[PDB]
This record gives structure tokens, C-alpha cells and sequence, in this order.
RNA sequence: UGACUGCUCCCUAGCAUGCUACUACCG
RNA sequence: GCGGUAGUAGCAUGCUAGGGAGCAG
């Protein structure tokens, strides 16, 4: 049950990336792809969780992008 | 179906020919109430059923216009629903490097490229204030996203080069202070 | 089963339509008017007119689909991303198309 | 509805009948009535039921009608595009070179695989690598299909321009690789 | 930017056939 | 007294047309 959540999650991810207009860039989107399709084929769950560290640093490292303090404050992430 | 005046005629025409039934009569007067009954009977019994097919139509085309209305709502509110619906998911998971990594965005330590995973290759944050300083950068080694990092190189928004030495709680503010570390992942 | 034997020797520009030059209204088309198959030899058409007045629907349908203009009104092409023969280009840009993931 | 030709002679029977019946009569005007009526609604059926379906039919046959007009319309204008497209293709057909070289065929007829490459203006090369690259178009000109082609452009994947001093060796990994080329024919066309 | 076939479910409209019913005409 | 015919209403059956969706090669 914590593989099949963690695949749930990178798909959301790369969706929320593709909503941002990451493909105009193709080494970035190439990655992000290489990264998301990789974790769908995972069979144990530490790799999956080094990837979607990796994939979560891409959306992290653009500033204005999205609001990380507001998508905080509403009962979400901690 | 009791709102008609069709029901109306109706009910008159059915309690004077029971009436006059059950006062006991001839053939006659038998033969005239019904043939002045059965064309109210079925005049009612048309709209018995035309009404009820008209409610049903007009029950499914309010239903149809409703879905059609609540589509095309939801398919113009996608992306704060997909970061909203990421982020619960991303709580759910409860993982510690995520956890650490989207508290140190959350303070204001975001990174500056992919994070790597060999045990080689350079990664590139950005350290706003000293208290970040404090709590992840102490010796000369990092610690970020659940792993170790060894400090190599410190540059300042005025792009000059920093040792380690120098920062220190009374020392520190006197510089360009969105300072820029760059380390390599540690065994 | 011999012509599929014997043409691996000659060029590889040789084949495909055979292509000439038509007047309609007095201006000048380029139509394809034959082929050079590997397997079937050499093919041609059998209603061709050179001379001709302002064309039909079906006309217009047919030269609308000949690759010969498209091919003969395009830039030259060398593609080293694939090993197989490559004609021409329609455009000045080259097209990358992506594929999307699913929804949750 | 409501004015039929025979409505006119079924209400005026129906208020006579009535009437007669109001008179409080003897029998056999009733039944006088009853056989006149009946007659009466009976021959205004027909004419209740035949209209009814005449107007259906003329209906559907103007609707038919319609959507023939609307597709004929349709097909004038595609008739008008496809024109449009052929003529505005024509011009730039480069009437000299291929004239050039209809004209030394033995009968009119050549290959169409030959004519952009002996009749082109501009060529288009697309690079894999860096090693593939400095085998194919190095320096400012190079030679492809026994004719001299001199660099006019280099852009990536992004559509960025980008120059010809940084594709390196060292610099090679920052770059979007698949790169275009473009060219033109030197001292023969453009 | 969205190929060629095959099968199945749901909704509406029309046509044909059949069952029952209500009046009326005719013998 | 029985049958035939003409409209009207409800119900059932099979096709045609339109729309939405699912699977397979």
C-alpha cells in the first residue's frame, strides 16, 4: 500500500509539472519524463522514494511557480 | 392525477351512476350513465398518463442540464484542484526527506538544480539567513534531504567568495546574505 | 520474387512516381504521371493530357494529394536521426510532439 | 385546426341537432341526430387526419432541402480553398533549374526523388550529437550531394538561436541537442 | 495532432407488426 | 343477435436514424 501511493503521487506530480509549462524546456522535461516512468516500473520501495525526492526537487526549485506556505496553511503538507 | 377537471367530470359521472346502481334501476338508465360515463373515463385516463410522461421528461432535462453545467464548472478549476489534491497526498505519505525538504522550501531553502543521487555531483541551494545556516550548515558538513554533503564552496549575491570561518552570529551581518552553497553528496 | 532479387543493385533515387511537366491555362504544373515499383518494374498511366483547360473537383481532389508538388515546393532534407531515406521538408521548423500522463 | 371546409357544416349540423335536442322532441328526431352526428364526425376524421400528415411531409421535405443548400455551399467554398492552396504552391517552383533539368530527360519524365536535390534553394540538416555533428557540417561550409552549401543559421530544440563559437567538445552537454542546420546553395541557387 | 474493423450497454426520435381497450358506421 | 370498417388511448416486438460510453485486434 505504500508503493501504490507513491505511483499515485509521482502521476499527480508530473501533472501538476505539465500544468506549469515545463515541456518548453527539453532536457528538463526529458528527466522529469525518464523519472516519472521510472518510478511506475519500480518493484521495491526505497528507489521509488530517491526518485520522487528527485522529481519533487524540480517542482521545489522554481520561485514563483506555485505558493508552498499557502498550499501549507490550508490543511495540507506540513 | 386529481387536479383536472377531467378528473372532476369524472368523479361527478362515477358517484351518480353508483348511486343510481345501487338505488336499483332499469336496463335504460343503465345503458345511458354508461355511455355518458366511459367518454369522461377515458378522457381522464389520457392525461392519467401524458402527465406523468411530461413530469418524467422535464425531471431528465433539468438532470441533463445540471451534468452538463457541473462539467463544464470542474474542467475550469484544474490546477488549484491537482496542487491541492498533490499536496494532500504528499501529507499522506509521511516521509522524511520529503517532509524535510518541503519544510526547508517551506522556510525559504530551496534548491537550484535536480537533486542527484550518485555518490558524486554538485548541488546548489540558497541559505537566506544565518538561523538556516545554524540549523543545517555546522563543521563543514550538510545535511539536506536526509543525507550528508560536504561544503566546498560559499558565494554571496555579490558573486565573492566566503570562508567558512568567517560566519559567525555577530560577524554574519554585514553581507550579502542569500549565499549560495555548493556540496557534494557525501558516502 | 525476381524483380524483388534484382533490385537491391540499382540506385535507390530511381524508384517511386515518375514526374513531368503540364500546361493548364498556360501555366505550368508538375504532376506525377507513372511509377517504379521494386517488385511491379515500371508503371504508366494511361489518360494523360499535357493541354488542358481549367480543371474539375475530382481533378483538383487528385493533384490536391500527389506528393509530387508538395515534394517539388520544399527544402531539401538530411535527416541523421534515422538511417531510412528521407525527401524533403514542408516547413522551415522541425516538429516535437509530446505525450501526456493520465488523471487520478 | 379550427377552420377546416367542413367544420363549418359539422358545428352548424351539431347546433341544429342540439337544439332540436334542447326542443325536448320526440324520438326519432334524436335518433335523426344521433345518425347525423355520427356521419358528421365520421367525414371530419378524415379530414382532421390527412392534413395532419400532409403538413409533416412538406416539413421534412423543406428540412431535406435545406441541408442539400448548406452542403452544396460547403462544397464551393473547400472547392475555393484547395484552389487557393494549388496556385499559392506554384510559386516557387524555380523555373529555371527545373526547366534545366526537364529538358535533358529523354522523354519528360524523371524521378521525383532527384528534383529537390538537384533543384533546391535551402537545406535542412538535423544532428543527433556533437560527435555526429563535427562529421557532417563542420566549419561555415561544408559539402553534401556534389554541391557546396555555406551555414546561414543554427537553432536547438527550443528554437533558440545559437552560435557556431560554442558548440564544442566542453560545451557540448548544455546544449538541446537535437540542433538544426541551415543552408544555402553557393553559386547556384540562393 | 486523433487510423481501419469487430462486439456490447444506455438515451431520444421515426417506421412497421402484434395485443387490449373506447366510441361510431355497415350489414 | 354476430361480424366488418374508421378514428383514439395504453402496452409489447423488430429495424432505421442521431447522441454518449466500454472492450478487443
Amino acid at each position: 500500500s505504500k508503493m501504490s501511493d507513491v505511483k499515485c503521487t509521482s502521476v499527480v506530480l508530473l501533472s501538476v509539472l505539465q500544468q506549469l509549462r515545463v515541456e518548453s524546456s527539453s532536457k528538463l522535461w526529458a528527466q522529469c519524463v525518464q523519472l516519472h516512468n521510472d518510478i511506475l516500473l519500480a518493484k521495491d520501495t526505497t528507489e521509488a522514494f530517491e526518485k520522487m525526492v528527485s522529481l519533487l526537487s524540480v517542482l521545489l526549485s522554481m520561485q514563483g511557480a506555485v505558493d508552498i506556505n499557502k498550499l501549507c496553511e490550508e490543511m495540507l503538507d506540513n | 392525477f386529481s387536479s383536472l377537471p377531467s378528473y372532476a367530470a369524472f368523479a361527478t359521472a362515477q358517484e351518480a351512476y353508483e348511486q343510481a346502481v345501487a338505488n336499483g334501476d332499469s336496463e335504460v338508465v343503465l345503458k345511458k350513465l354508461k355511455k355518458s360515463l366511459n367518454v369522461a373515463k377515458s378522457e381522464f385516463d389520457r392525461d392519467a398518463a401524458m402527465q406523468r410522461k411530461l413530469e418524467k421528461m422535464a425531471d431528465q432535462a433539468m438532470t441533463q442540464m445540471y451534468k452538463q453545467a457541473r462539467s463544464e464548472d470542474k474542467r475550469a478549476k484544474v490546477t488549484s484542484a491537482m496542487q491541492t489534491m498533490l499536496f494532500t497526498m504528499l501529507r499522506k505519505l509521511d516521509n522524511d526527506a520529503l517532509n524535510n525538504i518541503i519544510n526547508n522550501a517551506r522556510d525559504g531553502c530551496v534548491p537550484l538544480n535536480i537533486i542527484p543521487l550518485t555518490t558524486a555531483a554538485k548541488l546548489m541551494v540558497v541559505i537566506p539567513d544565518y538561523n538556516t545556516y545554524k540549523n543545517t550548515c555546522d563543521g563543514t558538513t550538510f545535511t539536506y534531504a536526509s543525507a550528508l554533503w560536504e561544503i566546498q564552496q560559499v558565494v554571496d549575491a555579490d558573486s565573492k567568495i566566503v570562508q567558512l570561518s568567517e560566519i559567525s552570529m555577530d560577524n554574519s551581518p554585514n553581507l550579502a546574505w542569500p549565499l549560495i552553497v555548493t556540496a557534494l553528496r557525501a558516502n | 520474387n525476381f524483380n524483388v532479387l534484382f533490385s537491391t543493385v540499382f540506385p535507390p533515387t530511381s524508384f517511386g512516381p515518375l514526374v513531368r511537366k503540364i500546361f493548364v491555362d498556360g501555366v505550368p504544373f508538375v504532376v506525377s504521371t507513372g511509377y517504379h515499383f521494386r517488385e511491379l518494374g515500371v508503371v504508366h498511366n494511361q489518360d494523360v493530357n499535357l493541354h488542358s483547360s481549367r480543371l474539375s473537383f475530382k481533378e483538383l481532389l487528385v493533384y490536391a494529394a500527389d506528393p509530387a508538388m508538395h515534394a517539388a515546393s520544399g527544402n531539401l532534407l538530411l535527416d541523421k536521426r534515422t538511417t531510412c531515406f528521407s525527401v524533403a521538408a514542408l516547413t522551415n521548423n522541425v516538429a516535437f510532439q509530446t505525450v501526456k500522463p493520465g488523471n487520478f
